[PDB]
RNA sequence: UGUAACGGGGCUAAACCAUGCACCGAAGCUGCGGCAGCGACGCUUAUGCGUUGUUGGGUAGGGGAGCGUUCUGUAAGCCUGCGAAGGUGUGCUGUGAGGCAUGCUGGAGGUAUCAGAAGUGCGAAUGCUGACAUAAGUAACGAUAAAGCGGGUGAAAAGCCC
RNA sequence: CCCGGCGAGGGGAGUGAAAAAGAACCUGAAACCGUGUACGUACAAGCAGUGGGAGCACGCUUAGGCGUGUGACUGCGUACC
């Protein structure tokens, strides 16, 4: 029993260039440099599904430092506020409430003023 | 839901003043380079340009603390071989001391064509007057 | 209505023709036969060759009326290599790819 | 109903095919380990 | 009128009418939940937590769809060392629409 | 491979790799490198593994219904018109006849009926029992069966 | 053409020429080695 | 003496930018003859600048 | 080779020392959702769960469980000219190897399920064979004895004929 | 029948169920080479991806703010054996 490979193989490199397209040159055209284009995009995308949730924390940390300093508080002792004053809102929210509601954001370093003091 | 982005074609952005007489350097360097960025906003995004036109004035009477008016050196390199050039602080104030300003905040911002970018709305000027008139700069107190 | 004519297998690479067709290509079909008429080059009578054929079967083969027609498309495919062999030194012989090509022309009046 | 016959459950064990893939666990070096005598065809000392 | 609540490990700004994809809640399709933990209610008058969770709001929200999300792909490549092993994944998410907020 | 064991080219200084036959398994036209030889597959079968099995397919016709016992079963004249006619009759298509004395005339009417089989009690084999829907054993061959299988 | 391109590439099998490397290739690789002792 | 990478198809088609042939750009018209010739040559008919010549 | 012994700007504190309270900070810990292994335990008993604890980086290597390919039986059955294999797209699906459906090309074969046997899976071997690139329209066009013009033939003449 | 050098090659016509079944002939993959369209690209440095991501072009879509293509700018990132 003689087994030809042609149309499995066929098959499997089908399979790699099809995750390949939109690479650079031998990138999207030739197998031997698509495989391991698809697999170190397969290792960088591991790395930064870890990453982009580093990125968006450190993001809305940059936006409520810079609305709680144009309400006159820094970041750290805004977030010192309202943990003293209980509030369990985290730096998603506050940074989108810090884009969208400027009046709420006021409110909120109200509370953390008077906790604080 | 998405964090938000500020998007290029509708970030307002505002015309400050800022005179720069006596203050130091590095620390009025810093301020500049952090309204440009645009990180005193909330609308903040790293690429996207959201900060500020500064035009700072007279840029040849800041000062800077210690013996570095005469032993802080900038040196840069030609290209050609032997083409260390060195000069030192008070030599670029008579020479050009927008460049004194230019050099520090340009060190200070993100290096990068976004950073480029930044560095294209700091107008600097070594005396009191400005062409800008019709841009209303608010007067920036830093 | 699109009308083509084409030269298989000519003995000019298909490089060598590019050159021509890149001339002539969305031009009027008489302005074509005057840039192909006065072009140095050994592909334009091959060229011109062809889009005479265009103009011929556009004209007899469909509706006629030569000085509304235009080179739409034109495009050099290439063809198969003749392998030969030419004998270096020392012994050592190379193959020369002695290349044809594919030229297209299709015309039209629209 | 010879398509229903089946054999006993542990009597047909796989078989190790060498030199396979990664994914196998015995793929280059067919769990034979690294040059020597004894990772050579032939290779091997005597009783 | 928007509402800040804590559901499964975190945290959604939502207003009324507003379609939000959880995590998987154990409920049916149609059902009704309600998440008594608001963070904040805002209006034109904030209404925020000194001790956490508002005393009076509560948000409805109609479970609409579950279902399972966008494969990713984990590849675990060693480099020069003989190993990798890739794996798939589909997140079970669930799709509610806010009824209303109980300020 | 018929070729020859000339080295196709020197050790050392082509920049080819090294090969020295032209019959190389890779090379093309080359030589299997682990090629076939004929070989024999028959296994062992124990004679009380054989027997064991043939009790066990024997008493799952009885209890699946599939085995069917007449007292006679034979054929007027050799014609597979008759045979057809007759398996028709008792609602067989697809059957196994197996008789303690092989007729001729029963053997030359089911050559040509495709699903149809009749052997002697002597030579039946495990793959029939199961290939076959139904088995029509004559008496004298369950008989016989019995004296075969103890 | 195809026989006499498979005997043109079988020229320099069997050489023997040590100055010349591949059999054909002029080098000074006799005063390389020479050199390097 | 020899590349060390293939180059790509990117680097020659940069490389072929300048290859391209100028056209005619436009040829010029006899005064008696009215037909076309390149400018200051003698025309198929064999006229240049509306008079005969070569006539073969 | 060029600052070139703070990463850099720059700093007289943005340095050092002492004290203190914040905040940032990892794939650590926690939250929420999911999968798998090994125990324990009440049933379910031929195993799954209300559970429950705990574990899951991995080379050589050992153990376990699978997917696909070609061929044999099931199969004179079942799909198939109302269109097979193959080729090329799209959509859905599984932890993965993969699977399933379908548009176009194709034009006659394919094969469930459950077993059986392997020429059973390639990116590497200066691997073998064919094809096609690359340098590149680049070097070269083979003695530095040397050509010029008129006419002819021809679709076309530096090279043919006179 | 027409172009063409009483060519090569082609375009029609005709046969054929089908001539991108035309003798360079079943299927007709990939590398490789083109033509056309959408987007990007001429002040910007590096395994060419990946996470984020504006804009633009096509389809939708009871505007539901989606899908596909592209991808300015930006974090991180020195191939495989």
């Amino acid at each position: 029993a003689r087994v030809k490979r042609g149309v499995i193989a066929r098959a499997r490199h089908k399979k790699i260039l099809k995750q390949a397209k939109g690479y650079y040159g031998a990138r999207s055209r030739v197998y031997r440099v698509a495989f391991q284009a698809v697999i170190k995009a397969g290792q960088y995308a591991y790395r930064d599904r870890r990453q982009r949730k580093r990125q968006f924390r450190q993001l809305w940390i940059a936006r409520i430092n810079a609305a709680a300093r144009q309400n006159g508080i820094s970041y750290s002792k805004f977030i010192n506020g309202l943990k003293k004053a209980s509030v369990e809102i985290d730096r998603k929210i506050l940074a989108d409430i810090a884009v969208f509601d400027k009046v709420a954001f006021t409110a909120l370093v109200e509370k953390a003023k008077a906790a604080l003091a | 839901m998405k964090t938000f982005t500020a998007k290029p074609e509708t970030v307002k952005r505002d015309w400050y003043v800022v005179d720069a007489t006596g203050k130091t350097l590095g620390r009025l360097a810093t301020e500049l380079a952090r309204r440009l960025r645009g990180k005193h906003k909330a609308e903040y995004t790293p690429h996207v340009d959201t900060g500020d036109y500064i035009i700072v004035l007279n840029a040849d009477k800041v000062a800077v603390t210690g013996n570095k008016r005469t032993d802080k050196v900038y040196y840069h390199h030609t290209g050609h071989i032997g083409g260390i050039k060195q000069a030192t602080f008070e030599e670029m104030i008579a020479r050009r001391p927008e460049r004194v300003i230019e050099i520090a905040v340009k060190g200070m911002l993100p290096k990068g064509p976004l950073g480029r970018a930044m560095f294209r709305k700091l107008k600097v000027y070594a005396g009191n007057e400005h062409n800008h008139a019709a841009q209303q700069p608010q007067v920036l107190d830093i | 209505m699109e009308t083509i004519a084409k030269h298989r297998h000519a003995r000019s690479s298909a490089q060598k023709v590019r050159l021509v067709a890149d001339l002539i290509r969305g031009k009027k079909v008489s302005q074509a036969l005057d840039i192909l008429t006065y072009t140095n080059k050994k592909a334009a009578v091959l060229v011109k060759k062809v889009l005479e054929s265009a103009i011929a079967n556009a004209e007899h083969n469909d509706g006629a009326d030569i000085d509304d027609l235009k080179v739409t498309k034109i495009f050099v495919d290439e063809g198969p290599s003749m392998k030969r062999i030419m004998p270096r030194a020392k012994g050592r012989a190379d193959r020369i790819l002695k290349r044809t090509s594919h030229i297209t022309v299709v015309v039209s009046d629209r | 109903r010879l398509n229903t016959l089946s054999p006993a459950e542990g009597s047909k064990k796989a078989g190790k095919r060498l030199g396979r893939g990664i994914g196998s666990g015995l793929g280059k070096t067919g769990g034979r380990g690294h040059k020597g005598q004894k990772s050579r065809s032939g290779g091997g000392v005597r009783r | 009128m928007y509402a800040v609540f804590q559901s499964g490990g975190k945290q959604h700004r939502v207003s009324e009418g507003q379609t939000v994809r959880l995590e998987k809640l154990d409920i049916a399709t149609g059902e009704t939940v309600e998440f008594a933990e608001v963070l904040m209610i805002a209006n034109g008058e904030e209404v925020k937590i000194g001790v956490p969770f508002v005393d009076g709001g509560v948000i409805k929200a109609e479970v609409v769809a579950h279902g399972r999300g966008e494969k990713v792909k984990i590849v675990k490549f060693r480099r020069r060392k003989h190993y990798r092993k890739q794996q798939g994944h589909r997140q079970w998410f669930t799709d509610v629409k806010i009824t209303g907020i109980s300020a | 491979v018929t070729g020859s064991g000339k080295k196709p080219w020197r050790q050392k200084g082509t920049g080819r790799a090294r090969s020295g036959s032209i019959k190389s398994p890779i090379w093309r036209s080359g030589g299997v490198t682990f090629a076939a030889r004929p070989q024999d597959h028959s296994q062992k079968v124990n004679k009380k593994m054989y027997r064991g099995a043939l009790k066990s397919i024997l008493s799952e016709l009885v209890r699946q219904d599939r085995l069917i016992v007449v007292e006679k079963f034979s054929v007027e004249a050799p014609k597979t018109k008759l045979l057809a006619q007759k398996l028709k009759d008792m609602a067989l298509e697809d059957v196994l006849i197996i008789t303690g004395e092989l007729d001729e005339n029963l053997f030359l009417a089911a050559r040509n009926l495709h699903k149809v089989d009749v052997r002697d009690a002597t030579g039946i084999d495990p793959v029939s029992l199961i290939a076959f829907d139904k088995v029509v054993m004559t008496a004298d061959a369950v008989k016989q069966v019995e004296e075969m299988l103890a | 053409m195809d026989i006499n391109w498979r005997h043109n590439q079988s020229t320099f099998y069997h050489f023997t020429s040590d100055h010349r490397i591949s059999g054909w290739k002029e080098t000074n690789a006799m005063y390389v080695a020479l050199n390097s002792q | 003496a020899v590349q060390q990478n293939k180059p790509t198809r990117s680097k020659r088609g940069m490389r072929r930018s300048h290859d391209a042939l100028t056209a005619v750009t436009s040829l010029s018209v006899d005064k008696t003859s009215g037909e076309k010739h390149l400018r200051h040559h003698i025309t198929a008919d064999g006229y240049y600048r509306g008079r005969k010549v070569i006539a073969k």
